[PDB]
């Protein structure tokens, strides 16, 4: 058979993230790694795909990954941000989820109204989990 | 979050 490049796994996983195949594609992208481990952009799609499987410790771990290799990233710093607020690390959570504000300003890159929405949200959870 | 474009995007 063909054994395919780095590049070519890292989008089959993205069609199979598209399709809520969360493990399937966390392995596509791990054999994506396997053919080249210097690209961050696997390790923060790959976190993704464990936060949707719930497995956050392995999530984190993907995202400081990519941010190892890449400290600019956006993308690493929103999903490590989303990560961290669904473990209830909201302090963390909030100061990364502004981070990648800031980087993408600094970039000029547009992601929609998608970071100040994670702001306001998680917020919001922060403080009703104090009140309550 | 549009998860799937974040996923998807080449930057
Ligand atoms: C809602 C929506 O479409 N958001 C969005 C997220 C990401 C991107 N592009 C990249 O992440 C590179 C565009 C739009």
């Amino acid at each position: 058979g063909a054994s395919p490049s780095a590049q070519e796994l890292k989008e089959q996983g993205n069609r199979l993230f598209v399709g809520r195949k969360y493990p399937e594609a966390a392995a596509c992208y791990g054999r994506a790694i396997t053919r080249n481990p210097l690209v961050a952009v696997y390790y923060t799609n790959r976190a993704l795909c464990y936060l949707k499987m719930q497995q956050h410790e392995q999530a984190l771990a993907d995202c400081r990954r990519a941010l190892e290799l890449d400290g600019q990233s956006v993308k690493a710093h929103f999903f490590l941000g989303q990560c961290q607020l669904e473990m209830e690390s909201y302090d963390e959570a909030i100061a990364n989820l502004q981070r990648a504000y800031s980087l993408a300003k600094e970039q000029r890159l547009n992601f929609g109204d998608d970071i100040p929405s994670a702001l306001r949200i998680a917020k919001k959870k922060r403080w009703n989990s104090i009140e309550e | 979050p549009c998860y799937e474009a974040w996923v998807l995007c080449e930057y």
